[PDB]
């Protein structure tokens, strides 16, 4: 009873698109049947693809008509297709793979910025930050100031003044820059960006001289 | 880029979470929706607002545990965005402390009311947009 | 014809450990058989393993009589026991997994070592250098230079963290450096030898 | 800690890398084995000489790509270990250098001439000892 391949499970199909953080096992599968029992073969983006174009290569259980790749890394990202064939026919499916690569550690600043800047008495300046973080970072800008002669309190932290603190009010777009619109003798001094998230805190100081 | 729009892909289907600019909030497969970039900002250290961009509505937590878009800035509007060991991230709502925005298998979020840690519809993987 | 839960497959179990590098997807199969059909129950450590008992859950794929764990992270460690059990009989057999973070990064040494060292002529000073890495690092020890010490078949890792000086001289003063790297990165702390 | 026996897991079978007081190479699933601790030591940047701590012989390399446990160190004792993006290890011949030390499925080793970088037996898991 000659019958060309078809889709058994037509329902285990429907997610085209297979988006994962790096190193995550990932696994195609394209059941089909008929009969004489087609043949199952893979492409990487329409090329042949043989386990030798990645580290440790892949599996490929035909009694699951499935592919199989473990650790996922971003040269892996591309369109896989399965080629079910026999006499009669032939059907494929195409599947997207995009690998994501996280970051979990606190933000990190470009080094460098904010960087000290010497000005003039009612000049324009505007400080800098450029942060680094998967999870969403919370950015702020502080100035440290001195009471009487120190910059520390009695709790043995600085003191300081919250300049711009990131949220719905102020945007990530204004937060990796700090305005000074036209300084004072008083606007000298040492100028912080910080930024954290759950994982951790980090923050860059730079400071302002002004003459 | 924290600062550029993101997609939220659900590992639970791949549907991307969807805010409608009617305030419906649900889940799609499509890439290419319209309404699937969210501006995800950060109140504070490991809380963040979710915007529809599209829609500009943000994602709320109700009570009862279900999900909408609301106009403006309530406190339902934040969750604790957290990057779980499996690499995935969760949003659990800073107000209902233990729910999640999840979404089903079917493409339509679940009830807070209804999700747990070793659920699949609350693990989301962001992709920047 | 009443028959007690038996395998089917003993040849897919013959592996009781499973090591694996974070982040993998693993699966424990226990085929097995029996009529009437057996029921399948797993247990981590001994205890009732709910899906909740990790983030993403897992899937129990009963016609594989498997259990299957997407991104296994170091939490999930641990012995795994599969239960197929009917009226007449159970069988059960344990698994063992062990998850290992890799630390894909070039070699560490302890902040602080070698240490400086200020001594009188003639004294018998040694330096310290503790390193870490994944993937075997190579130790070698130098003078501001002059290659002192270095790690291989004729001077194992044992002796590589500590560069001894015997008896020392004004001209023994100077610089030392321990370097350590992999084929990753390099790194490498130095110290300051005074005499007096 | 490097200083320390590592014990060497092929992803291959689960097999342990086993060198034989009697200069044998094979592999063992026994985890107890006790001629599964290897010391594995640096000559230079990424190149180690593998030492069976039991067996007192070196893991080496033949021309034709069969291995055996040397009594000394020869040419033939060192390899590139390196850490593959899958986070598993590889043991490529410094001197044959396009073949890896490798176990079969069945516990015996691979012939280097045999092995390649899509190969599962080429992947091993060091675990301290």
């Amino acid at each position: 009873m000659p019958v060309a391949p078809y889709w058994t499970s037509p329902e285990k199909m429907e997610k085209k698109l297979h988006a994962v953080p790096a190193a995550k096992t990932v696994k195609f599968k394209c059941p089909s049947s008929g009969t004489p029992q087609p043949t199952l073969r893979w492409l990487k983006n329409g090329k042949e693809f043989k386990p030798d174009h990645r580290i440790g290569g892949y599996k490929v259980r035909y009694a699951t008509w499935s592919i199989i790749m473990d650790s996922v890394v971003p040269s892996d990202k591309g369109n896989y297709t399965c080629i079910v064939e026999n006499e009669y026919g032939s059907i494929n499916h195409t599947y997207q793979l995009d690998v994501v690569e996280r970051s979990p550690h606190r933000p990190i600043l470009q080094a460098g910025l904010p960087a000290n800047k010497t000005v003039a008495l009612g000049s324009n300046v505007e400080f800098m930050c450029k942060v680094y973080s998967d999870p969403q970072p919370h950015i702020q800008w502080l100035k440290h100031i001195e009471v009487n002669g120190s910059k520390i309190g009695p709790d043995n932290l600085p003191y300081v003044q919250i300049l711009k603190t990131a949220g719905v009010n102020t945007t990530d777009k204004e937060m990796e820059v700090l305005h000074l619109r036209n300084v004072s003798f008083e606007d000298a001094g040492e100028y912080t960006c910080l930024a954290g998230n759950s994982i951790g805190l980090s923050h860059h100081s730079a400071w302002l001289t002004v003459l | 880029h924290f600062k550029d729009p993101k997609r939220l892909y659900c590992k639970n289907g791949g549907f991307f979470l969807r805010i409608h600019p009617d305030g419906r909030v649900d889940g799609v497969r499509e890439k290419s929706d319209p309404h699937i970039k969210l501006q995800l900002q950060a109140e504070e250290r490991g809380v963040v607002s979710i915007k529809g961009v599209s829609a500009n509505r943000y994602l709320a937590m109700k009570e009862d545990g279900r999900l909408l878009a609301s106009k403006s800035v309530t406190d339902e509007c934040f969750f604790f965005e957290r990057l779980e060991s499996n690499n995935y991230n969760t949003y659990r709502s800073r107000k209902y402390t233990s729910w999640y925005v999840a979404l089903k298998r079917t493409g339509q979020y679940k009830l807070g009311s209804k999700t747990g840690p070793g659920q699949k519809a609350i693990l989301f993987l962001p992709m920047s947009a």
